[PDB]
């Protein structure tokens, strides 16, 4: 069942500068115009 | 585990019960029932506990 590929190019990991993403919702309650810390 | 043995020997079948509140929208409620929901009245309101 298992196949081992082969024929891949060998390229070093690169590195990009992630801005401001990745804000997620810590919390199910609804929250108007207060600034939540 | 043998019923020859006195007290402090016996088998104990215990249940823990855990559940936490207030961070997800429940599903789980204990038996009561729902009155009418008035709109403009000063009422002692219970929404899921
Ligand atoms: C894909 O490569 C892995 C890595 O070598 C193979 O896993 C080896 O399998 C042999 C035979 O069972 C073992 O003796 C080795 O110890 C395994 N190595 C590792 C690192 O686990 C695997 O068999 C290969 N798959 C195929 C289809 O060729």
């Amino acid at each position: 069942q298992c196949v081992n590929l082969t024929t891949r190019t060998q390229l070093p990991p690169a590195y990009t500068n992630s801005f401001t993403r990745g804000v997620y919702y810590p919390d199910k309650v609804f929250r108007s115009s207060v600034l939540h810390s | 585990f043998q019923p020859t043995n006195g007290v402090g020997y016996q088998p104990y079948r215990v249940v823990v019960l855990s559940f936490e509140l207030l961070h997800a929208p429940a599903t789980v409620c204990g038996p009561k029932k729902s009155t009418n929901l008035v709109k403009n009245k000063c009422v002692n309101f219970n929404f899921n506990g």
